[PDB]
RNA sequence: CGACUCUUAGCGGUGGAUCACUCGGCUCGUGCGUCGAUGAAGAACGCAGCUAGCUGCGAGAAUUAAUGUGAAUUGCAGGUUGAUCAUCGACACUUCGAACGCACUUGCGGCCCCGGGUUCCUCCCGGGGCUACGCCUGUCUGAGCGUCGCU
RNA sequence: CGCUGGCAGUCGGCAGAGCGAGAAAGAGAGUGGCGCGGACGCUACGCCGCGACGAGUAGGAGGGCCGCUGCGGUGAGCCUUGAAGCCUAGGGCGCGGGCCCGGGUGGAGCCGCCGCAGGUGCAGAUCUUGGUGGUAGUAGCAAAUAUUCAAACGAGAACUUUGAAGGCCGAAGUGGAGAAGGGUUCCAUGUGAACAGCA
RNA sequence: AAUGCGAGUGCCUAGUGGGCCACUUUUGGUAAGCAGAACUGGCGCUGCGGGAUGAACCGAACGCCGGGUUAAGGCGCCCGA
RNA sequence: AAGGAGUCUAACACGUGCGCGAGUCGGGGGCUACGAAAGCCGCCGUGGCGCAAUGAAGGUGAAGGCCGGCGGCGCGCCGCCGGCCGAGGUGGGAUCCCGAGGCCUUCCAGUCCGCCGAGGGCGCACCACCGGCCCGUCUCGCCCGCCGCGCCGGGGAGGUGG
RNA sequence: CGCGACCUCAGAUCAGACGUGGCGACCCGCUGAAUUUAAGCAUAUUAGUCAGCGGAGGAAAAGAAACUAACCAGGAUUCCCUCAGUAACGGCGAGUGAACAGGGAAGAGCCCAGCGCCGAAUCCCCGCCCCGCGGCGGGGCGCGGGAAAUGUGGCGUACGGAAGACCCACUCCCCGGCGCCGGGGGGCCCAAGUCCUUCUGAUCGAGGCCCAGCCCGUGGACGGUGUGAGGCCGGUAGCGGCCCCCGGCGCGCCGGGCCCGGGUCUUCCCGGAGUCGGGUUGCUUGGGAAUGCAGCCCAAAGCGGGUGGUAAACUCCAUCUAAGGCUAAAUACCGGCACGAGACCGAUAGUCAACAAGUACCGUAAGGGAAAGUUGAAAAGAACUUUGAAGAGAGAGUUCAAGAGGGCGUGAAACCGUUAAGAGGUAAACGGGUGGGGUCCGCGCAGUCCGCCCGGAGGAUUCAACCCGGCGGCGCGGUCCGGCCGUGCCGGCGGGGCGGAUCUCCCGCUCCCGUCGGCGGGGGACCGCCCCCCGGCCGGCGACCGGCCGCCGCCGGGCGCAUUUCCA
C-alpha cells in the first residue's frame, strides 16, 4: 500500500535475485593478479614497449564525441602503403595493424602517416643474430641504451 | 614476527599437527637441551633425546642433582621414562614417572655414528650463521 | 551456509492430533521424529534472517575529508596534553616534534634502535607497552587473538634503508612512510594524539605533501590545507580583552531564594 | 508436645543448566585444476598373535620393494649389514560393477596350449591364454537376372 | 516544562570587593570660575535561582554511570597470596532497569572508561529440546477347569530338577514332521549385573 | 466594546477506520439489556470517595509524603461518624 | 533450564551530522604480519547527479527604458543607426544606521569616551500581491531580412497551459 | 558355362586402434512447469526459472563483420563501469526491459572449397638394417601392399590473388637427437636465562640481574611443556646454509629439412543453393504490420545479395559479403587436491555429523535419519583389614583436592530426603502498616575531632633581619640589546620553480619553385602565485624567546645562641 507522497517505484526483485548474486570480494586479488601478469608479461617482452603495439590516431563517431580523438585498433593498409611499410612485417615490429578501416579523410590519412614515420625514427631495431649486425637495424651504440618503455607509444593527446 | 604466507599462526592446525605428528616429527618435537658443560664443547644447544641417554631432571617434584639413564622414550604419550624417577601403585609395583623432554637436560649423550653426524651438522650450521653475522 | 536448518524434509502435522503446527520430522524410528525441524525457535532448524555475505561490510570516505583527518591527527601529535591524555610516556622527552637526523634510516641492528629511544627518552613508553602485554578476555583468545598490548610510539621516515628491520621487533613499535600515511595507525582507537618520532628527511616533506595556507601541495594535485572556522581560539584571553568588557552590562551575581509568606493579618 | 501440611536456611540426592576450555564447523581469499576397457566411481567379501567398530590393505591382504630419516612399536606378550615413521617413482591388486564367453542359480559352455591321467586314445582332473557390443583403416573369404569385358 | 533566567567578576599591596531596585540612561575622564592577609566555586555537555505542572490503552519521541557478546584505543587495570561461574537468615546503593562489597564453593582467565559492531534482554506462541512433579505406591499384573506332598542343588525355592499323585490337550491335539519367513534362536558349560511387567 | 490568552507557519509521521452507555430531542417496533439518528458528556484509555456488589450513575480525575478541610454520601452494630 | 520472533540487500522520500561548493564524487581501472588495509592518479572526470526549461514532435529556449538623427503612417506610433542609464515594484519585516534631547554630587559654560531615546531611513530571510521574461496553444494583425524571393525565415499586442 | 575387372553389400575370436560409464561447482545444446504477483482471474508475471535429458574442458562458449553507424566516422570475440531502470514491450494493468557511442581489463590473427598451374609432385600400413627408445619417432632399403583422378599435396582466400617481363634486395628460418653453461618439489640444520631470591601440587607467576642499563633480537608470530615463557623445546626472521630430483632459459656440434623476397607496369581469375528470400503456423524477444528459432509450402539472383528498428512502390546513397572451418588472453567456479585468513559459532550454537555419522535405528521401496565432548599435572584408577552370597558399605591408602572414584571439571532451577526454626479450622499466595522471635553485622558497650588563643610543665641546634650561590615569575627596561615568525604591507642596476584559452629564433613533416607559405616541437617575452636573498616600517613571541638590568618570590649554605620560631 502506497504510503502519503512519493515516487511509484518498480524494484526488479521478482524473479529469485539471490541465486545470482555478484559479490566483489575478490577485486583486490584480481587487482595483484592482473599486476603480476602485467609484471611478468613486461619481463617477457624485456626491450619491447610494455604496452604493446602503437595505436594509430583515430577520430570518434556519433556527434556527442566528434571532436575527441582516441586510440584505434590499427594502422590501416593505406596509411602502411604510403609510409611504406610491408602489411606481414608491420606486426613484426610493433605496429598495430587490421585491414577492416577505410581512410575517408586525407588529413587523418597524413597524421596516421606522420604517427608512423615519427614511430619509425624512434624504433631501435636489435639484429636477428645478435653475434652478428645486419643491413636494416640499429648500431650497437644505441642497442646499450635501448630501455623499455612504460605506458602508451606516443601517448594521444587531443 | 611470521611473514611466510605459507606458515600458518592457526592455533587449532598448530595444536592438531602437533597432536597427530608422525613418529619421526615428534622426535625432533621431542628434543632435550645440552647441558653447559657439552654445550661449549659440542657448539649445540639441544639435541632429540634417545633411550641410552643420561639426563638430569629440573623442573617439577623430582628435580634435583640426580642424574639417570633413560628408561624409554614413549613418543605416543610425548614423554620419556627415566631410570629413578619412578612411583608405588596400590599393591606395591613400582612404575615409571613421565617426564617431558623440555624439562630434563642431558648430562651424557649415547655416541652412535649418526647422533656424531647431527652434532656435526649442528655445529656447521651454527658457524655459519656466525660467520654471517660477523 | 544457506542450507543450515532446511536440509531436512518437513512438513507440519496441522490441526488434530494435540501438536503446536509446528512442521515436523518426517517417520522413523529414531529422537528425530515429529520433532520440530523449521523456523527460529525449534531445536537444530534455521535461525531468523541468517546473514549473509552481501551485507555491507566496505565503507568509502571522501578524499578530502581523509586528509582532513590526517591533518588533524597530525596538528594534535605535537601538543602536550593530547598526547599525554593519549597515555605516552613523554615526560623526559626534550621537544614533542620530535625529529632526528638521517642516519637513523641507516640503521640495521635493533641495538641501535633500542639505544636511540633511549637517549631521546622515550623508552619508558616501551616500558609501559611491555607492563601492559597480557591475555584478551572471552573468545578472541580461540579465534588467533589471544595477546594483547599498548600501541607505543610511531616512527615516522622517508625512504627505507633498514630502519623498519631496526625497528620492527620492538613492541608497540609502528613505521609510517610520509607519503602513505594512515589515519588507523596516526589515531588508534579513534582518539588523537599518538606520540611521534620523525626524522629530518621525514619532516621536510609535510608541507610538500600538504603545503601551507598560501601555499598549495606540490606532490597532491589539488589540495590546500583546510581553514579554520575561529582564529583565536583562547577564549579566556578573549573575554577578559578590554574590548569586550567595556561593553558589558553589570554582573547580576546576587542570589534572590523564595521569600517565605507571612500572612500581615 | 506427636503425625500431616506450609515457608526459610544447612547438608545430602535427582538433573545437567551456567562458565571456562575445543585435533570441529561456517564464511572469504589463493594456487593447482588430475577419473575410466592398461578396467573408473560405487558395492561386496576377506586380511592383525590376542581384533568387534573406525581406519588401512587385497590371498604378497593394519601391507612388499626403493628412497629419506635414524632407535623404536606399545594395551599385553613374542623377537645400526638399520627398528619405527614419512615419501612413494618399483611390484602386486579377490568378486560384482560401463563389466566383456552365455546367464546371474554362483549355473552351463566352446577353442588352443601344458601337467597328472594316459603313454596322441578319447575320456577325467588341475592350471594358463582367448571367446561382449558398436565403430575406423587395412587384410582375407564371399554374394548379386548391379554395370561390363573376354573366351 | 517555562523564565529562549543568572554565573567567564576567582576583575586582590599593578587590591578596593556592588548591581533587588517603583520611574530610558556613567559608582566616566580631563578643561575654565605597622601587620604580606581574603571559605567554596566553573566535569560551562558545568553549577545555581524563581514559578507552574505531573492519569494513560494503541502509538510516537527522549534519556539510561541499565544489561549481553565481539573489535579498535585506554586503565604502568585485576588474577594460583585465587579469574569466570554458582550458592547465601550477611552489609548496602539506585524510583527502576540493575549494581557494588562480605562468607562459602571453584580452579584459569576477567573487567572499568572512550568509541565501534550485532544472531543483544522472554511468561505465554495447543512454542522447540531436555529434565522433573501431583495423580500414585493408584489403575492394573482376572480369556482358554489345577494343582498337592516329599527330596536334591543352593546364601536364598509357590515358580528349578527328581519321584509320587490329582488333572488337561483327547488323533480336524497343547502330538510327531515340513514350506515361507527368521539367522544361530540349535547343543554343552558357566553367570545371575541389566531383560524375561512377581520371583 | 467586555473578558482572557504569546502567536504564526513548514516538513515527516505512527495508530485508528467493529464501538458502546447516559440527560434531552427523535425514527421503526406491542416491547426489549432491540434496531437506527442529533447534541453534549463519559466508558473504551481511568485509578480514587460514595451507590452493599458493579465499564457508563453521583462526586472528583492520579508524582512520593505530613497536617488541616471538604464534595457526593452518610453517623444503632458490622463500620469511621 | 536452554533456545525463541521488525533482520539484511536494493530503491525512494524527509530530517540530521560532516567535507567541498556551481560544482561534487573515483565507487571501475591503474601506480607503489596487520596489509584483502592505507596512500596516489587529473589529458585516468570517461560517466552520474546538479547548473534550463518546454512541446506529442519537428523544434525553440529565460528584463528593458530614455535620448539624438533618418524613413514611413496622420502630435503620437512603427521600422532603422549611434550615445547614456540600467535587473522590477507595493505592504509586512529580525538586525543595522542617523539623532531633537538627556544620563547629578557645590555651581555654569565647556571637548572626548561611552549609554538611553522622540522621530526618521537602508532594509536579510520569508509571505501576500502587482508587474516582467522562456516554451506550448489560441485570437487580432502590421512590418523586417536575403544566397537560394518562397506553401521561406524572423518579429508585435492580448488571454491561456508548464 | 567359365574367367577377369569395377560397383554395391555381407561375414570373421582377422591385424592395429577408438567409444561406452563416473563426477558435474562453473560451461554448451534441448525440454520445461506450477506455486506466486496481478489484492479475483484467463493474456501476462513467476520464467526460458525449478524438475527432466544429452555432451565437455581446466575453463567452456564466442570470435576475426552478409557489424555499428549517418559521424571530420569507427572496426574480431569475452569481461567491468556507464549508457539505464533508458528506447521499447505490457488486460499499456501488475510488471518487464536491451543495444550503440564513451572509459578501461586483455589484445593475435588466420585456413580451406571454388577458380587455376605443377608427370599424385600427396597420404597410410607391413618386412628388414641401425638409432631414439617411460607422450612410438628418424633416416636407409624393399620388380612390398593399399588409399587417391568420383581429386591428395604445394602456390593461393576477399586485406585481393596468380603468371610473364623490368628493376631492387636476400644468404639464415624450423625441428629432432649428443654434450655443456646460470623456477618448482623434497630432506637436514642454524640466536638468546631454566641465572639468583621467592609463591605453588607444579611454575611459564613476582622481585632483581651496576657504568655492556641480565642475554639475543633481519628472530617480542604461534604451539607444546604439571598455571599466564622472546631466551626449555619445535619453530619464527634471514637476497641463511648444505644435499637430491624435475623443468625452463642458452651455447657448440651432428643428421636433416627449405632452396625462398620486395616494387612499378602488362595479361588473366575471383567464391559456399531446397541455401537466401517470400507466405503461413507455433514458440521466443525490449524488438513494436513479425527480434531470433523451427515445421510445411513456394523457391532465387549475379552492376548480385543482406542490412539501413513502420508495411509498400520508385529513385539515389552508405555499409558489409551469408548459406565452410580454426584460434590464446582478459571472464566463471558452493565439485576435487593443497593452502592461508576471520570485528563468525562455541556442543539445544556452528555442517546432519567436534565422538566407531550418512553411523545406530525406521520404512517392501523411493527415502527418512539422530542422540552422543570434559577424572587428574601424572592412573599415581583405591593394595591390605572387616560384614555381606553379591551388588554394596566401614576403615586404610593416593592426590593440592575423591567436597575430582572410570558417562568422574564447575554442578544452577524444577522435584525429593533429613536436620533446625517458626506456624497451622475460612485453599494457598499477595499490597500497606506495625509487633514479636531469630540469623548475622556495627569487630559497638563510656563515646567526634579540627583551627586559633590563653595557662602549665618540658625538648630542639631554631625565628626575623643580613651575606653568598642557584632557580622561577613579571617587566609600559615609557621606546635596553639581539633574534624568530607573520592566513602583514611597500620597494630591487635580485635570483629560481609551477601555471596561463597573453604573444612570438632554430627544428620534423607538408603544397608550389637552395628560394617561398601553413602546421607538429624547445626556447624567449608577458602575467599570476609561491620559494630564497636584499632595505623599510607594522605587529606578535599568551599554540612561537635569549643575554644584561630592575623588582618580587622560593630553595640551599653561612651568621643569628634565643622573651624569637618550632615540636609532642
Ligand atoms: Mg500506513
Ligand atoms: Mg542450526
Ligand atoms: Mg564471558
Ligand atoms: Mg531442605
Ligand atoms: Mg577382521
Ligand atoms: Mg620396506
Ligand atoms: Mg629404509
Ligand atoms: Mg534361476
Ligand atoms: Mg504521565
Ligand atoms: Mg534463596
Ligand atoms: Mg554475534
Ligand atoms: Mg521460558
Ligand atoms: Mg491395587
Ligand atoms: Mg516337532
Ligand atoms: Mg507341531
Ligand atoms: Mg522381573
Ligand atoms: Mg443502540
Ligand atoms: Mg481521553
Ligand atoms: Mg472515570
Ligand atoms: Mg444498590
Ligand atoms: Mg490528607
Ligand atoms: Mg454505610
Ligand atoms: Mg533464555
Ligand atoms: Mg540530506
Ligand atoms: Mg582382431
Ligand atoms: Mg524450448
Ligand atoms: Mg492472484
Ligand atoms: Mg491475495
Ligand atoms: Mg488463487
Ligand atoms: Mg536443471
Ligand atoms: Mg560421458
Ligand atoms: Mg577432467
Ligand atoms: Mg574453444
Ligand atoms: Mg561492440
Ligand atoms: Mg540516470
Ligand atoms: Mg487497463
Ligand atoms: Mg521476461
Ligand atoms: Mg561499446
Ligand atoms: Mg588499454
Ligand atoms: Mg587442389
Ligand atoms: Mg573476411
Ligand atoms: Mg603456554
Ligand atoms: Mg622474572
Ligand atoms: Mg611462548
Ligand atoms: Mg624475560
Ligand atoms: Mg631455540
Ligand atoms: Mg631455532
Ligand atoms: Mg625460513
Ligand atoms: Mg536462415
Ligand atoms: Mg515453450
Ligand atoms: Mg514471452
Ligand atoms: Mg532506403
Ligand atoms: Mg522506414
Ligand atoms: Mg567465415
Ligand atoms: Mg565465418
Ligand atoms: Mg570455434
Ligand atoms: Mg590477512
Ligand atoms: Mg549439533
Ligand atoms: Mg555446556
Ligand atoms: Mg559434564
Ligand atoms: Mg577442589
Ligand atoms: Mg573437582
Ligand atoms: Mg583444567
Ligand atoms: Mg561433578
Ligand atoms: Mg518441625
Amino acid at each position: 500500500a502506497p504510503s502519503r507522497n512519493g515516487m511509484i517505484l518498480k524494484p526488479h526483485f521478482h524473479k529469485d535475485w539471490q541465486r545470482r548474486v555478484a559479490t566483489w570480494f575478490n577485486q583486490p586479488a584480481r587487482k595483484i593478479r592482473r599486476r603480476k601478469a602485467r609484471q611478468a608479461r613486461a619481463r617477457r617482452i624485456a626491450p619491447r614497449p610494455a604496452a604493446g603495439p602503437i595505436r594509430p590516431i583515430v577520430r570518434c563517431p556519433t556527434v556527442r564525441y566528434h571532436t575527441k580523438v582516441r586510440a584505434g585498433r590499427g594502422f590501416s593498409l593505406e596509411e602502411l602503403r604510403v609510409a611504406g611499410i610491408h602489411k606481414k612485417v608491420a606486426r613484426t615490429i610493433g605496429i598495430s595493424v587490421d585491414p577492416r578501416r577505410r581512410n575517408k579523410s586525407t588529413e587523418s590519412l597524413q597524421a596516421n602517416v606522420q604517427r608512423l614515420k615519427e614511430y619509425r625514427s624512434k624504433l631501435v631495431l636489435f639484429p636477428r643474430k645478435p653475434s652478428a649486425p645486419k643491413k636494416g637495424d640499429s648500431s650497437a651504440e644505441e642497442l646499450k641504451l635501448a630501455t623499455q618503455l612504460t605506458g602508451p607509444v606516443m601517448p594521444i593527446r587531443n | 614476527m611470521k611473514f611466510n604466507p605459507f606458515v600458518t599462526s592457526d592455533r587449532s592446525k598448530n595444536r592438531k599437527r602437533h597432536f597427530n605428528a608422525p613418529s619421526h616429527i615428534r622426535r625432533k618435537i621431542m628434543s632435550s637441551p645440552l647441558s653447559k658443560e657439552l654445550r661449549q664443547k659440542y657448539n649445540v644447544r639441544s639435541m632429540p633425546i634417545r633411550k641410552d641417554d643420561e639426563v638430569q631432571v629440573v623442573r617439577g617434584h623430582y628435580k634435583g642433582q640426580q642424574i639417570g639413564k633413560v628408561v624409554q622414550v614413549y613418543r605416543k604419550k610425548y614423554v620419556i621414562y627415566i631410570e629413578r624417577v619412578q612411583r608405588e601403585k596400590a599393591n606395591g609395583t613400582t612404575v615409571h614417572v613421565g617426564i617431558h623432554p623440555s624439562k630434563v637436560v642431558i648430562t651424557r649423550l649415547k655416541l652412535d655414528k649418526d647422533r656424531k653426524k647431527i652434532l656435526e651438522r649442528k655445529a656447521k650450521s651454527r658457524q655459519v650463521g656466525k660467520e654471517k653475522g660477523k | 551456509s544457506e542450507l543450515a536448518g532446511h536440509q531436512t524434509s518437513a512438513e507440519s502435522w496441522g490441526t488434530g492430533r494435540a501438536v503446536a503446527r509446528i512442521p515436523r520430522v518426517r517417520g522413523g524410528g529414531t529422537h528425530r521424529s515429529g520433532q520440530g525441524a523449521f523456523g527460529n525457535m525449534c531445536r537444530g532448524g534455521r535461525m531468523f534472517a541468517p546473514t549473509k555475505t552481501w551485507r555491507r561490510w566496505h565503507r568509502r570516505v571522501n578524499t578530502t575529508q581523509k586528509r582532513y583527518a590526517i591533518c588533524s591527527a597530525l596538528a594534535a601529535s605535537a601538543l602536550p596534553a593530547l598526547v599525554m591524555s593519549k597515555g605516552h610516556r613523554i615526560e623526559e622527552v626534550p621537544e614533542l616534534p620530535l625529529v632526528v637526523e638521517d642516519k637513523v634510516e641507516g640503521y640495521k641492528k635493533t641495538k641501535e634502535a633500542v639505544l636511540l629511544l633511549k637517549k631521546l627518552k622515550a623508552w619508558n613508553d616501551i616500558k609501559k607497552v611491555y607492563a601492559s602485554q597480557r591475555m584478551r578476555a572471552g573468545k578472541g583468545k580461540m579465534r588467533n587473538r589471544r595477546r594483547i598490548q599498548r600501541r607505543g610510539p610511531c616512527v615516522i621516515y622517508n625512504e627505507d634503508n633498514g630502519i623498519v628491520k631496526a625497528f620492527r621487533n620492538i613492541p608497540g613499535i609502528t613505521l609510517l612512510n610520509v607519503t602513505k600515511l594512515n589515519i588507523l595507525k596516526l589515531a588508534p582507537g579513534g582518539h588523537v594524539g599518538r606520540f611521534c618520532i620523525w626524522t629530518e628527511s621525514a619532516f621536510r616533506k609535510l608541507d610538500d605533501l600538504y603545503g601551507t595556507w598560501r601555499k598549495a601541495a606540490s606532490l597532491k594535485s589539488n589540495y590546500n590545507l583546510p581553514m579554520h572556522k575561529m582564529l583565536n581560539t583562547d577564549l579566556s584571553r578573549i573575554l577578559k580583552s578590554p574590548e569586550i568588557q567595556r561593553a558589558l552590562r553589570a554582573p547580576r551575581k546576587k542570589i534572590h531564594r523564595r521569600v517565605l509568606k507571612k500572612n500581615p493579618l
